């Protein structure tokens, strides 16, 4: 409440840093797992595990992001290749310092317990088994994982 | 036994049917893996229409077969 | 309804120039396909048509007629038509600050966004326009007055 | 004048005679504002509040009567009204308030003909297992 | 015979029936005057709905009757 | 077993049964004169309800009793 | 006074108890009286479930009234 | 001694046991609120499937023993 | 009247008809043993066709006449 999209370069950085702190104390890994929010509802809506849960609100930042991409690329609509390569350049480099920072969350927090690691084992697959619709002609968009989401999280496990 | 189909865009999407089935049976297991509601539910075998209510076994829709998903001009 | 009014005489002595009995054949040139009746059916609508079993042309009784008929499925169509207006103005207007309490702080989108009002306020304008146009001609009294008057005439 | 008489009687002979899975009488202190599924139905489990509202002419008139517990049966719609077709067609004087609650209790039994809601008389008619369980559902939900 | 039914705008179209006529058999005389494609075709009589393929003596709809052609949430 | 039946308005026929039948096929000699639907078919028996799908034995019909058909106005 | 309480088996039983006594009270009897889990069980009178922390004289409870228990729970 | 099992999707829920509980005992106290059918019992416990004829005695299952309701084993 | 017939493969069934007797009902004593539908009733002779609709006397068929009973796969 108070768009979370990756413009605001002064403020993603400090979010995924608040994580950076608790990942790094072993104690602390071993039960991250297991809190209220963690998990999202049972029968939770699809395009809800964007905004329900715990991880849905630090990993969903992505370059695909709608916005984004009007700001950079649809600012200078009739852009010449060098000029979108401009573009791709400057923010893939960004890309791989979040895919990097948020790796090495991910990777203490399989290494953090057995139920921990059994925990985000089974979170990664409930989202998963609910988005087969996207294989679709025409899936309903509105109603299913922005595809910057299930595409982050492919490359990052 | 298990059936084939495939849409304009090339994919293939594989599911089980039986030969009591009928036309509206199979295509009920269709918004299911597809997300299309039967009222475009639009078959075609072999150049020829299929009727609604028939039986799967009024084909002669043999073990691995074909089936031809196309869509009528509706939707949009 | 200028043709009414000579026949609708405010001296009343052209009544008996339109037939009373303009119903008894079948019609000639206005449809009853749907036409309702007053206290009566097909069943013997049908069969009354035959039960006299016999004729003169005229124009007067014919354009008689079609002047209730156009003013049936003429303006008066229209009054109704322009009813839901009114309604429809309201409707209006109840999208007109839903779309701006909205934050309008995009880049490209928030220009579509305003030119998706800049028709809308022509919209209103026009809507604004239609209610407050067909309202004044309705109180052309003049107008009217004709109106009623062929209604007096017709009803006696 | 006449009004008044009938229902105390036919109250006192739930106390000469009570009921077998029923309980009647007036709900809070108004003599016309009155206040169990079957074993053998997916009603099993329930036990229903009602509310009951004497016409004046109630000795001469069927009692419109009205669901409190949300059920889900076909002759039976949100607002509790009941297809009996006593009521409308033959709910002669004679009948008793405890002959309207055994006619109550026949539902039970459902009428097709009379689909209050059809969505649920088509499942009757073809889909009486999950008719069946989603009448346990709602029982659990609501007739506690 | 001929029967009634209103809208919610209070309009009074009348159109004859037969006692043999169906539910659909009658809506079907309803387009023709009003121009409603029968998908939303809603009846109500006496605060009870009407079986579609139900006829006309199917609820001792007498002569000089009364209907209420009301609507669904559909159409808009 | 000759039973006799009388409508609301006092009109009566005659018809014969068996004391091991059903109550629908005593009702299929009621539609043997009249023609009356098996969906009306309503028993009437000293304040008591007679459902149709029982048997004679079950309706304890005796020798010469006098039962009532009222057509069914049914609908809710 | 002696009062009627009956269960989901139709088991009536009379309770001799006083106005004064709490629901509470009556539940702690039964429970002695059967060995029922009084967690379970549910007071029906006139349509109305019961409170613990209410007295038989706050409900017009008369002697020789009958209640009927519901029990509830099961094998998960 | 109550379980708790998990679904495909994961609808954590309770059910109260017994030692001598049979496994096909164990499913039928399922299809209560799943419908499930049980000719498709598969209950997976420490990654393996339980024995059906057996009970859960043979099983070292504990106070809230985790279970896998895993029994799509379709079909169609 | 003892009439052979034989499918494609060559396996046939011994049946009885009567001279005066459709084709149709000959074909009811194909669907004896197997069961075929009417909708698949073919029978050839000699380089011409049989339509299942006519009798025997229209079809001249002898005694001890083989006719030829070949499924269908209509459609088109």
């Amino acid at each position: 409440k108070h768009h979370f999209d990756l413009n605001e370069s002064v403020i993603y950085n400090n979010v995924l840093t608040i994580f950076e702190l608790f990942v790094t104390f072993k104690p602390i890994a071993e039960i991250f797992t297991k809190i209220d929010g963690f998990f999202a509802d049972y029968s939770c809506k699809p395009q809800d595990f964007e905004r329900k849960t715990i991880l849905g609100p630090i990993l969903s930042l992505s370059p695909i992001e709608a916005a984004v991409a009007i700001r950079n690329y649809g600012d200078n609509l009739l852009r010449s290749k060098q000029q979108t390569a401009m573009i791709h350049e400057s923010l893939q480099a960004e890309h791989k310092v979040v895919i990097d920072r948020l790796f090495f969350i991910v990777d203490k927090l399989v290494r953090g317990s057995l139920n921990s690691r059994t925990d985000m084992i089974s979170y990664f697959a409930h989202i998963a088994n609910k988005n087969h619709l996207r294989r679709a002609d025409h899936p309903p968009f509105k109603e299913l994982s922005s595809n910057g989401f299930m595409s982050n999280i492919t490359l990052l496990l | 036994m298990q059936i084939f189909v495939k849409t304009l865009t090339g994919k293939t999407i594989t599911l089980e049917v039986e030969p009591s089935d009928t036309i509206e049976n199979v295509k009920a297991k269709i918004q299911d893996k597809e997300g299309i509601p039967p009222d475009q539910q639009r078959l075609i075998f072999a150049g020829c229409q299929l009727e609604d209510g028939r039986t799967l076994s009024d084909y002669n829709i043999q073990k691995e077969s074909t089936l031809h998903l196309v869509l009528r001009l509706r939707g949009g | 309804v200028r043709f009414s009014q000579p026949f609708l005489d405010i001296s009343y002595k052209k009544i008996d120039k339109i037939d009373a009995n303009y119903f008894n054949n079948p019609s000639l040139f206005i449809d009853l396909s749907g036409e309702t009746r007053l206290n009566s059916d097909f069943k013997e609508a049908d069969a009354f048509y035959d039960k006299n079993r016999k004729s003169k042309p005229n124009f007067i009784s014919d354009c008689f007629f079609l002047t209730l008929t156009y003013l049936h499925y003429g303006l008066g169509g229209t009054l109704s038509f322009e009813e839901k207006m009114g309604s429809e103005i309201k409707a209006l207007k109840e999208e007109i600050e839903k779309v701006k309490k909205i934050a309008a702080n995009h880049d490209v989108f928030a220009r579509f966004i305003t030119a998706q009002l800049s028709k809308m306020e022509k919209a209103l304008k026009t809507t604004e326009s239609l209610r407050f146009a067909l309202q004044g001609f309705f109180a052309h009294r003049s107008l009217q007055l004709e109106v009623f008057d062929f209604i007096c005439g017709a009803s006696t | 004048m006449s009004s008044s008489k009938r229902i105390a009687k036919e109250l006192s002979d739930l106390e000469r005679d009570p009921p077998t899975s029923s309980s009647a009488g007036p709900v809070g202190d108004d003599l016309y504002h009155w206040q169990m599924g079957p074993a053998d139905s997916p009603y099993a489990g329930g036990v229903f509040f009602l509310s009951i509202h004497f016409p004046t002419d109630y000795p001469f008139k069927p009692p419109k009567i009205s669901f409190t517990t949300k059920i889900y049966h076909p002759n039976i719609n949100a607002n509790g009204n009941i297809c009996l077709d006593i009521l409308k067609d033959q709910w002669s004087p004679a009948l008793t308030l405890s002959k309207v609650l055994l006619s109550i209790s026949s539902l039970t039994d459902a009428n097709p003909d009379d689909p209050l809601v059809p969505e649920i008389a088509h499942i009757y008619k073809t889909d009486r297992p999950k008719y069946e369980a989603t009448a346990r559902e709602w029982t659990k939900k609501y007739a506690v």
